[PDB]
């Protein structure tokens, strides 16, 4: 809504750095497959 | 676990803020635990509760009921996590930068690095030459002591581990009676 | 926002000032954006 | 005006001054007459004092009568201004819900109470900055140690999961 991205099974506001940390997670070949090349 | 409840007190002062420590008292007490009851027993305001119980949902330490009345129990598992992360503050802070002496004339107060100090050494004066000026290069010394203040950090950090050393011990009894 | 961090607010304020901040962010980077308000500094005059 | 006898507001001073007089350390009981002839309001008429012991003293919802004198409405505890590091002791009703605004008219100054309450163990906790009064006692147990905020503020992820695990495979 507007600037904010709620996520709902208790539609808790997403957190940027909780985003960032899962995205530095996410392995580089998972990230090839939806089209992002890694490197 | 009357002896976690002991080590819960203790966590509560050292961790949580007075107020805060006063509502998680009664939250140690299990045998009544309404939203309602507690709001009483504290005498705080409704929304001054309602904040406090927004930071207790944000640290994990409070559980919703539905019952509406809400029961609130002793949930958290983040006490271990702020030790660890206070352990990781202590590796942070004894593994700061190395000497590097910085060759800065204070006139200009210009910070040339050790690497950036053959530039400004000239052959014919025979000196480091402040390049941006016209003096001598002087050593950082006092100024910009990252090599000072790693030891420095290091031994204020180690000195806070005797003192809870007790409490992370009772937390390490606690955790083998777990399994 | 960091010197209120450093000191520890209640985080009620810290919850406002951070959306400002992302929306000072956003507004420098995109003004065609949907929402995200633009900001006049003086005279009725649009940001870039 | 619905029912009001004389001039308007004397029931509420009469019972004002029962608590004034308490405040002030003289305590002595008074009958209804008595009273009035203190606040010299003994010159009523018959038909208004009639009606103050027939109604208006009925009507206060916390009056408190204990046979032949009645006593204050707003505080039926005597202001006995002691005792008060025993209530604290007991941390269950948090020092019986103390309030500072109870206190200070007992028998002594603000100023001399604050003086007191520093050099005491006891200490006095304000959400409200006057709205409300508590008395709690942390001990000496608590420690500032070093930088227990800021250690606090390294760990912002909240309600993120799994940052332990990260920190348990360091500690591995
Ligand atoms: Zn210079």
């Amino acid at each position: 809504s507007g600037l904010e991205l709620y996520a709902e099974w208790k539609k808790i506001l997403l957190s940027p750095e909780r985003v960032h940390e899962i995205f530095k997670r996410i392995s580089d070949e998972e990230c090839f497959v939806l089209g992002m090349e890694p490197r | 676990p009357a002896a976690l409840k002991r080590l819960a007190k203790y966590v509560i002062r050292g961790f949580y803020g007075i107020e805060h420590a006063l509502a998680l008292d009664i939250l140690i007490r299990n045998s009544c635990v309404k939203e309602e009851d507690m709001l009483e027993l504290l005498k705080f305001d409704r929304k001054q509760l309602r904040s406090v119980l927004n930071n207790l949902k944000g640290d994990k330490f409070i559980k919703c009921r539905m019952r509406y009345f809400i029961n609130y129990r002793t949930l958290v598992n983040v006490v271990k996590y702020k030790l660890d992360h206070m352990r990781r503050r202590i590796e942070t802070d004894e593994r700061d930068s190395t000497n590097r002496a910085s060759f800065k004339c204070p006139v200009c107060s210009s910070t040339f690095t050790d690497l950036e100090a053959n530039q400004l050494f000239d052959p014919m004066t025979g000196t480091f030459r402040c390049t941006f000026c016209h003096t001598e290069v002087e050593e950082d010394e006092s100024a910009m002591p990252k090599k000072d203040a790693r030891t420095l950090l290091a031994r204020f950090n180690e000195q806070i581990e005797p003192i809870y050393a007790l409490l992370r011990e009772t937390e390490d009894v606690n955790l083998a009676y777990e399994i | 926002l960091r010197r209120n961090e450093q000191n520890g607010a209640a985080a009620h304020v810290i919850a406002e000032d951070v959306k400002l901040l992302q929306f000072h962010v956003a507004t420098m980077v995109d003004n065609e954006l949907p929402g995200l308000p633009r900001a006049m500094q003086k005279s009725g005059r649009p940001l870039k | 005006s619905g029912s009001s006898g004389y001039k308007f507001g004397v029931l509420a001073k009469i019972v004002n001054y029962m608590k004034t007089r308490h405040q002030r350390g003289d305590t002595h009981p008074l009958t209804l007459d008595e009273i009035l002839d203190e606040t010299q309001h003994l010159d009523i008429g018959l038909k208004q004092k009639q009606w103050l012991m027939t109604e208006a003293l009925v009507n206060n919802p916390k009056i408190e009568v204990i046979d032949g004198k009645y006593a204050f409405k707003p505080k039926y505890n005597v202001r006995d201004k002691k005792a008060l590091l025993r209530l604290l002791d007991q941390h269950d009703q948090r020092g019986l819900g103390g309030i500072l605004l109870e206190d200070i008219e007992e028998a002594l100054p603000n100023s001399q109470k604050a003086v007191k309450a520093l050099g005491d163990q006891i200490l006095f906790v304000n959400r409200p900055d006057k709205k409300k009064i508590l008395f709690f006692n942390d001990k000496s147990c608590q420690f500032s140690v070093d930088e227990e905020f800021q250690k606090l503020w390294r760990s912002v992820t909240v309600d993120s999961m799994d940052e332990e695990k990260i920190e348990e495979y360091l500690k591995r």
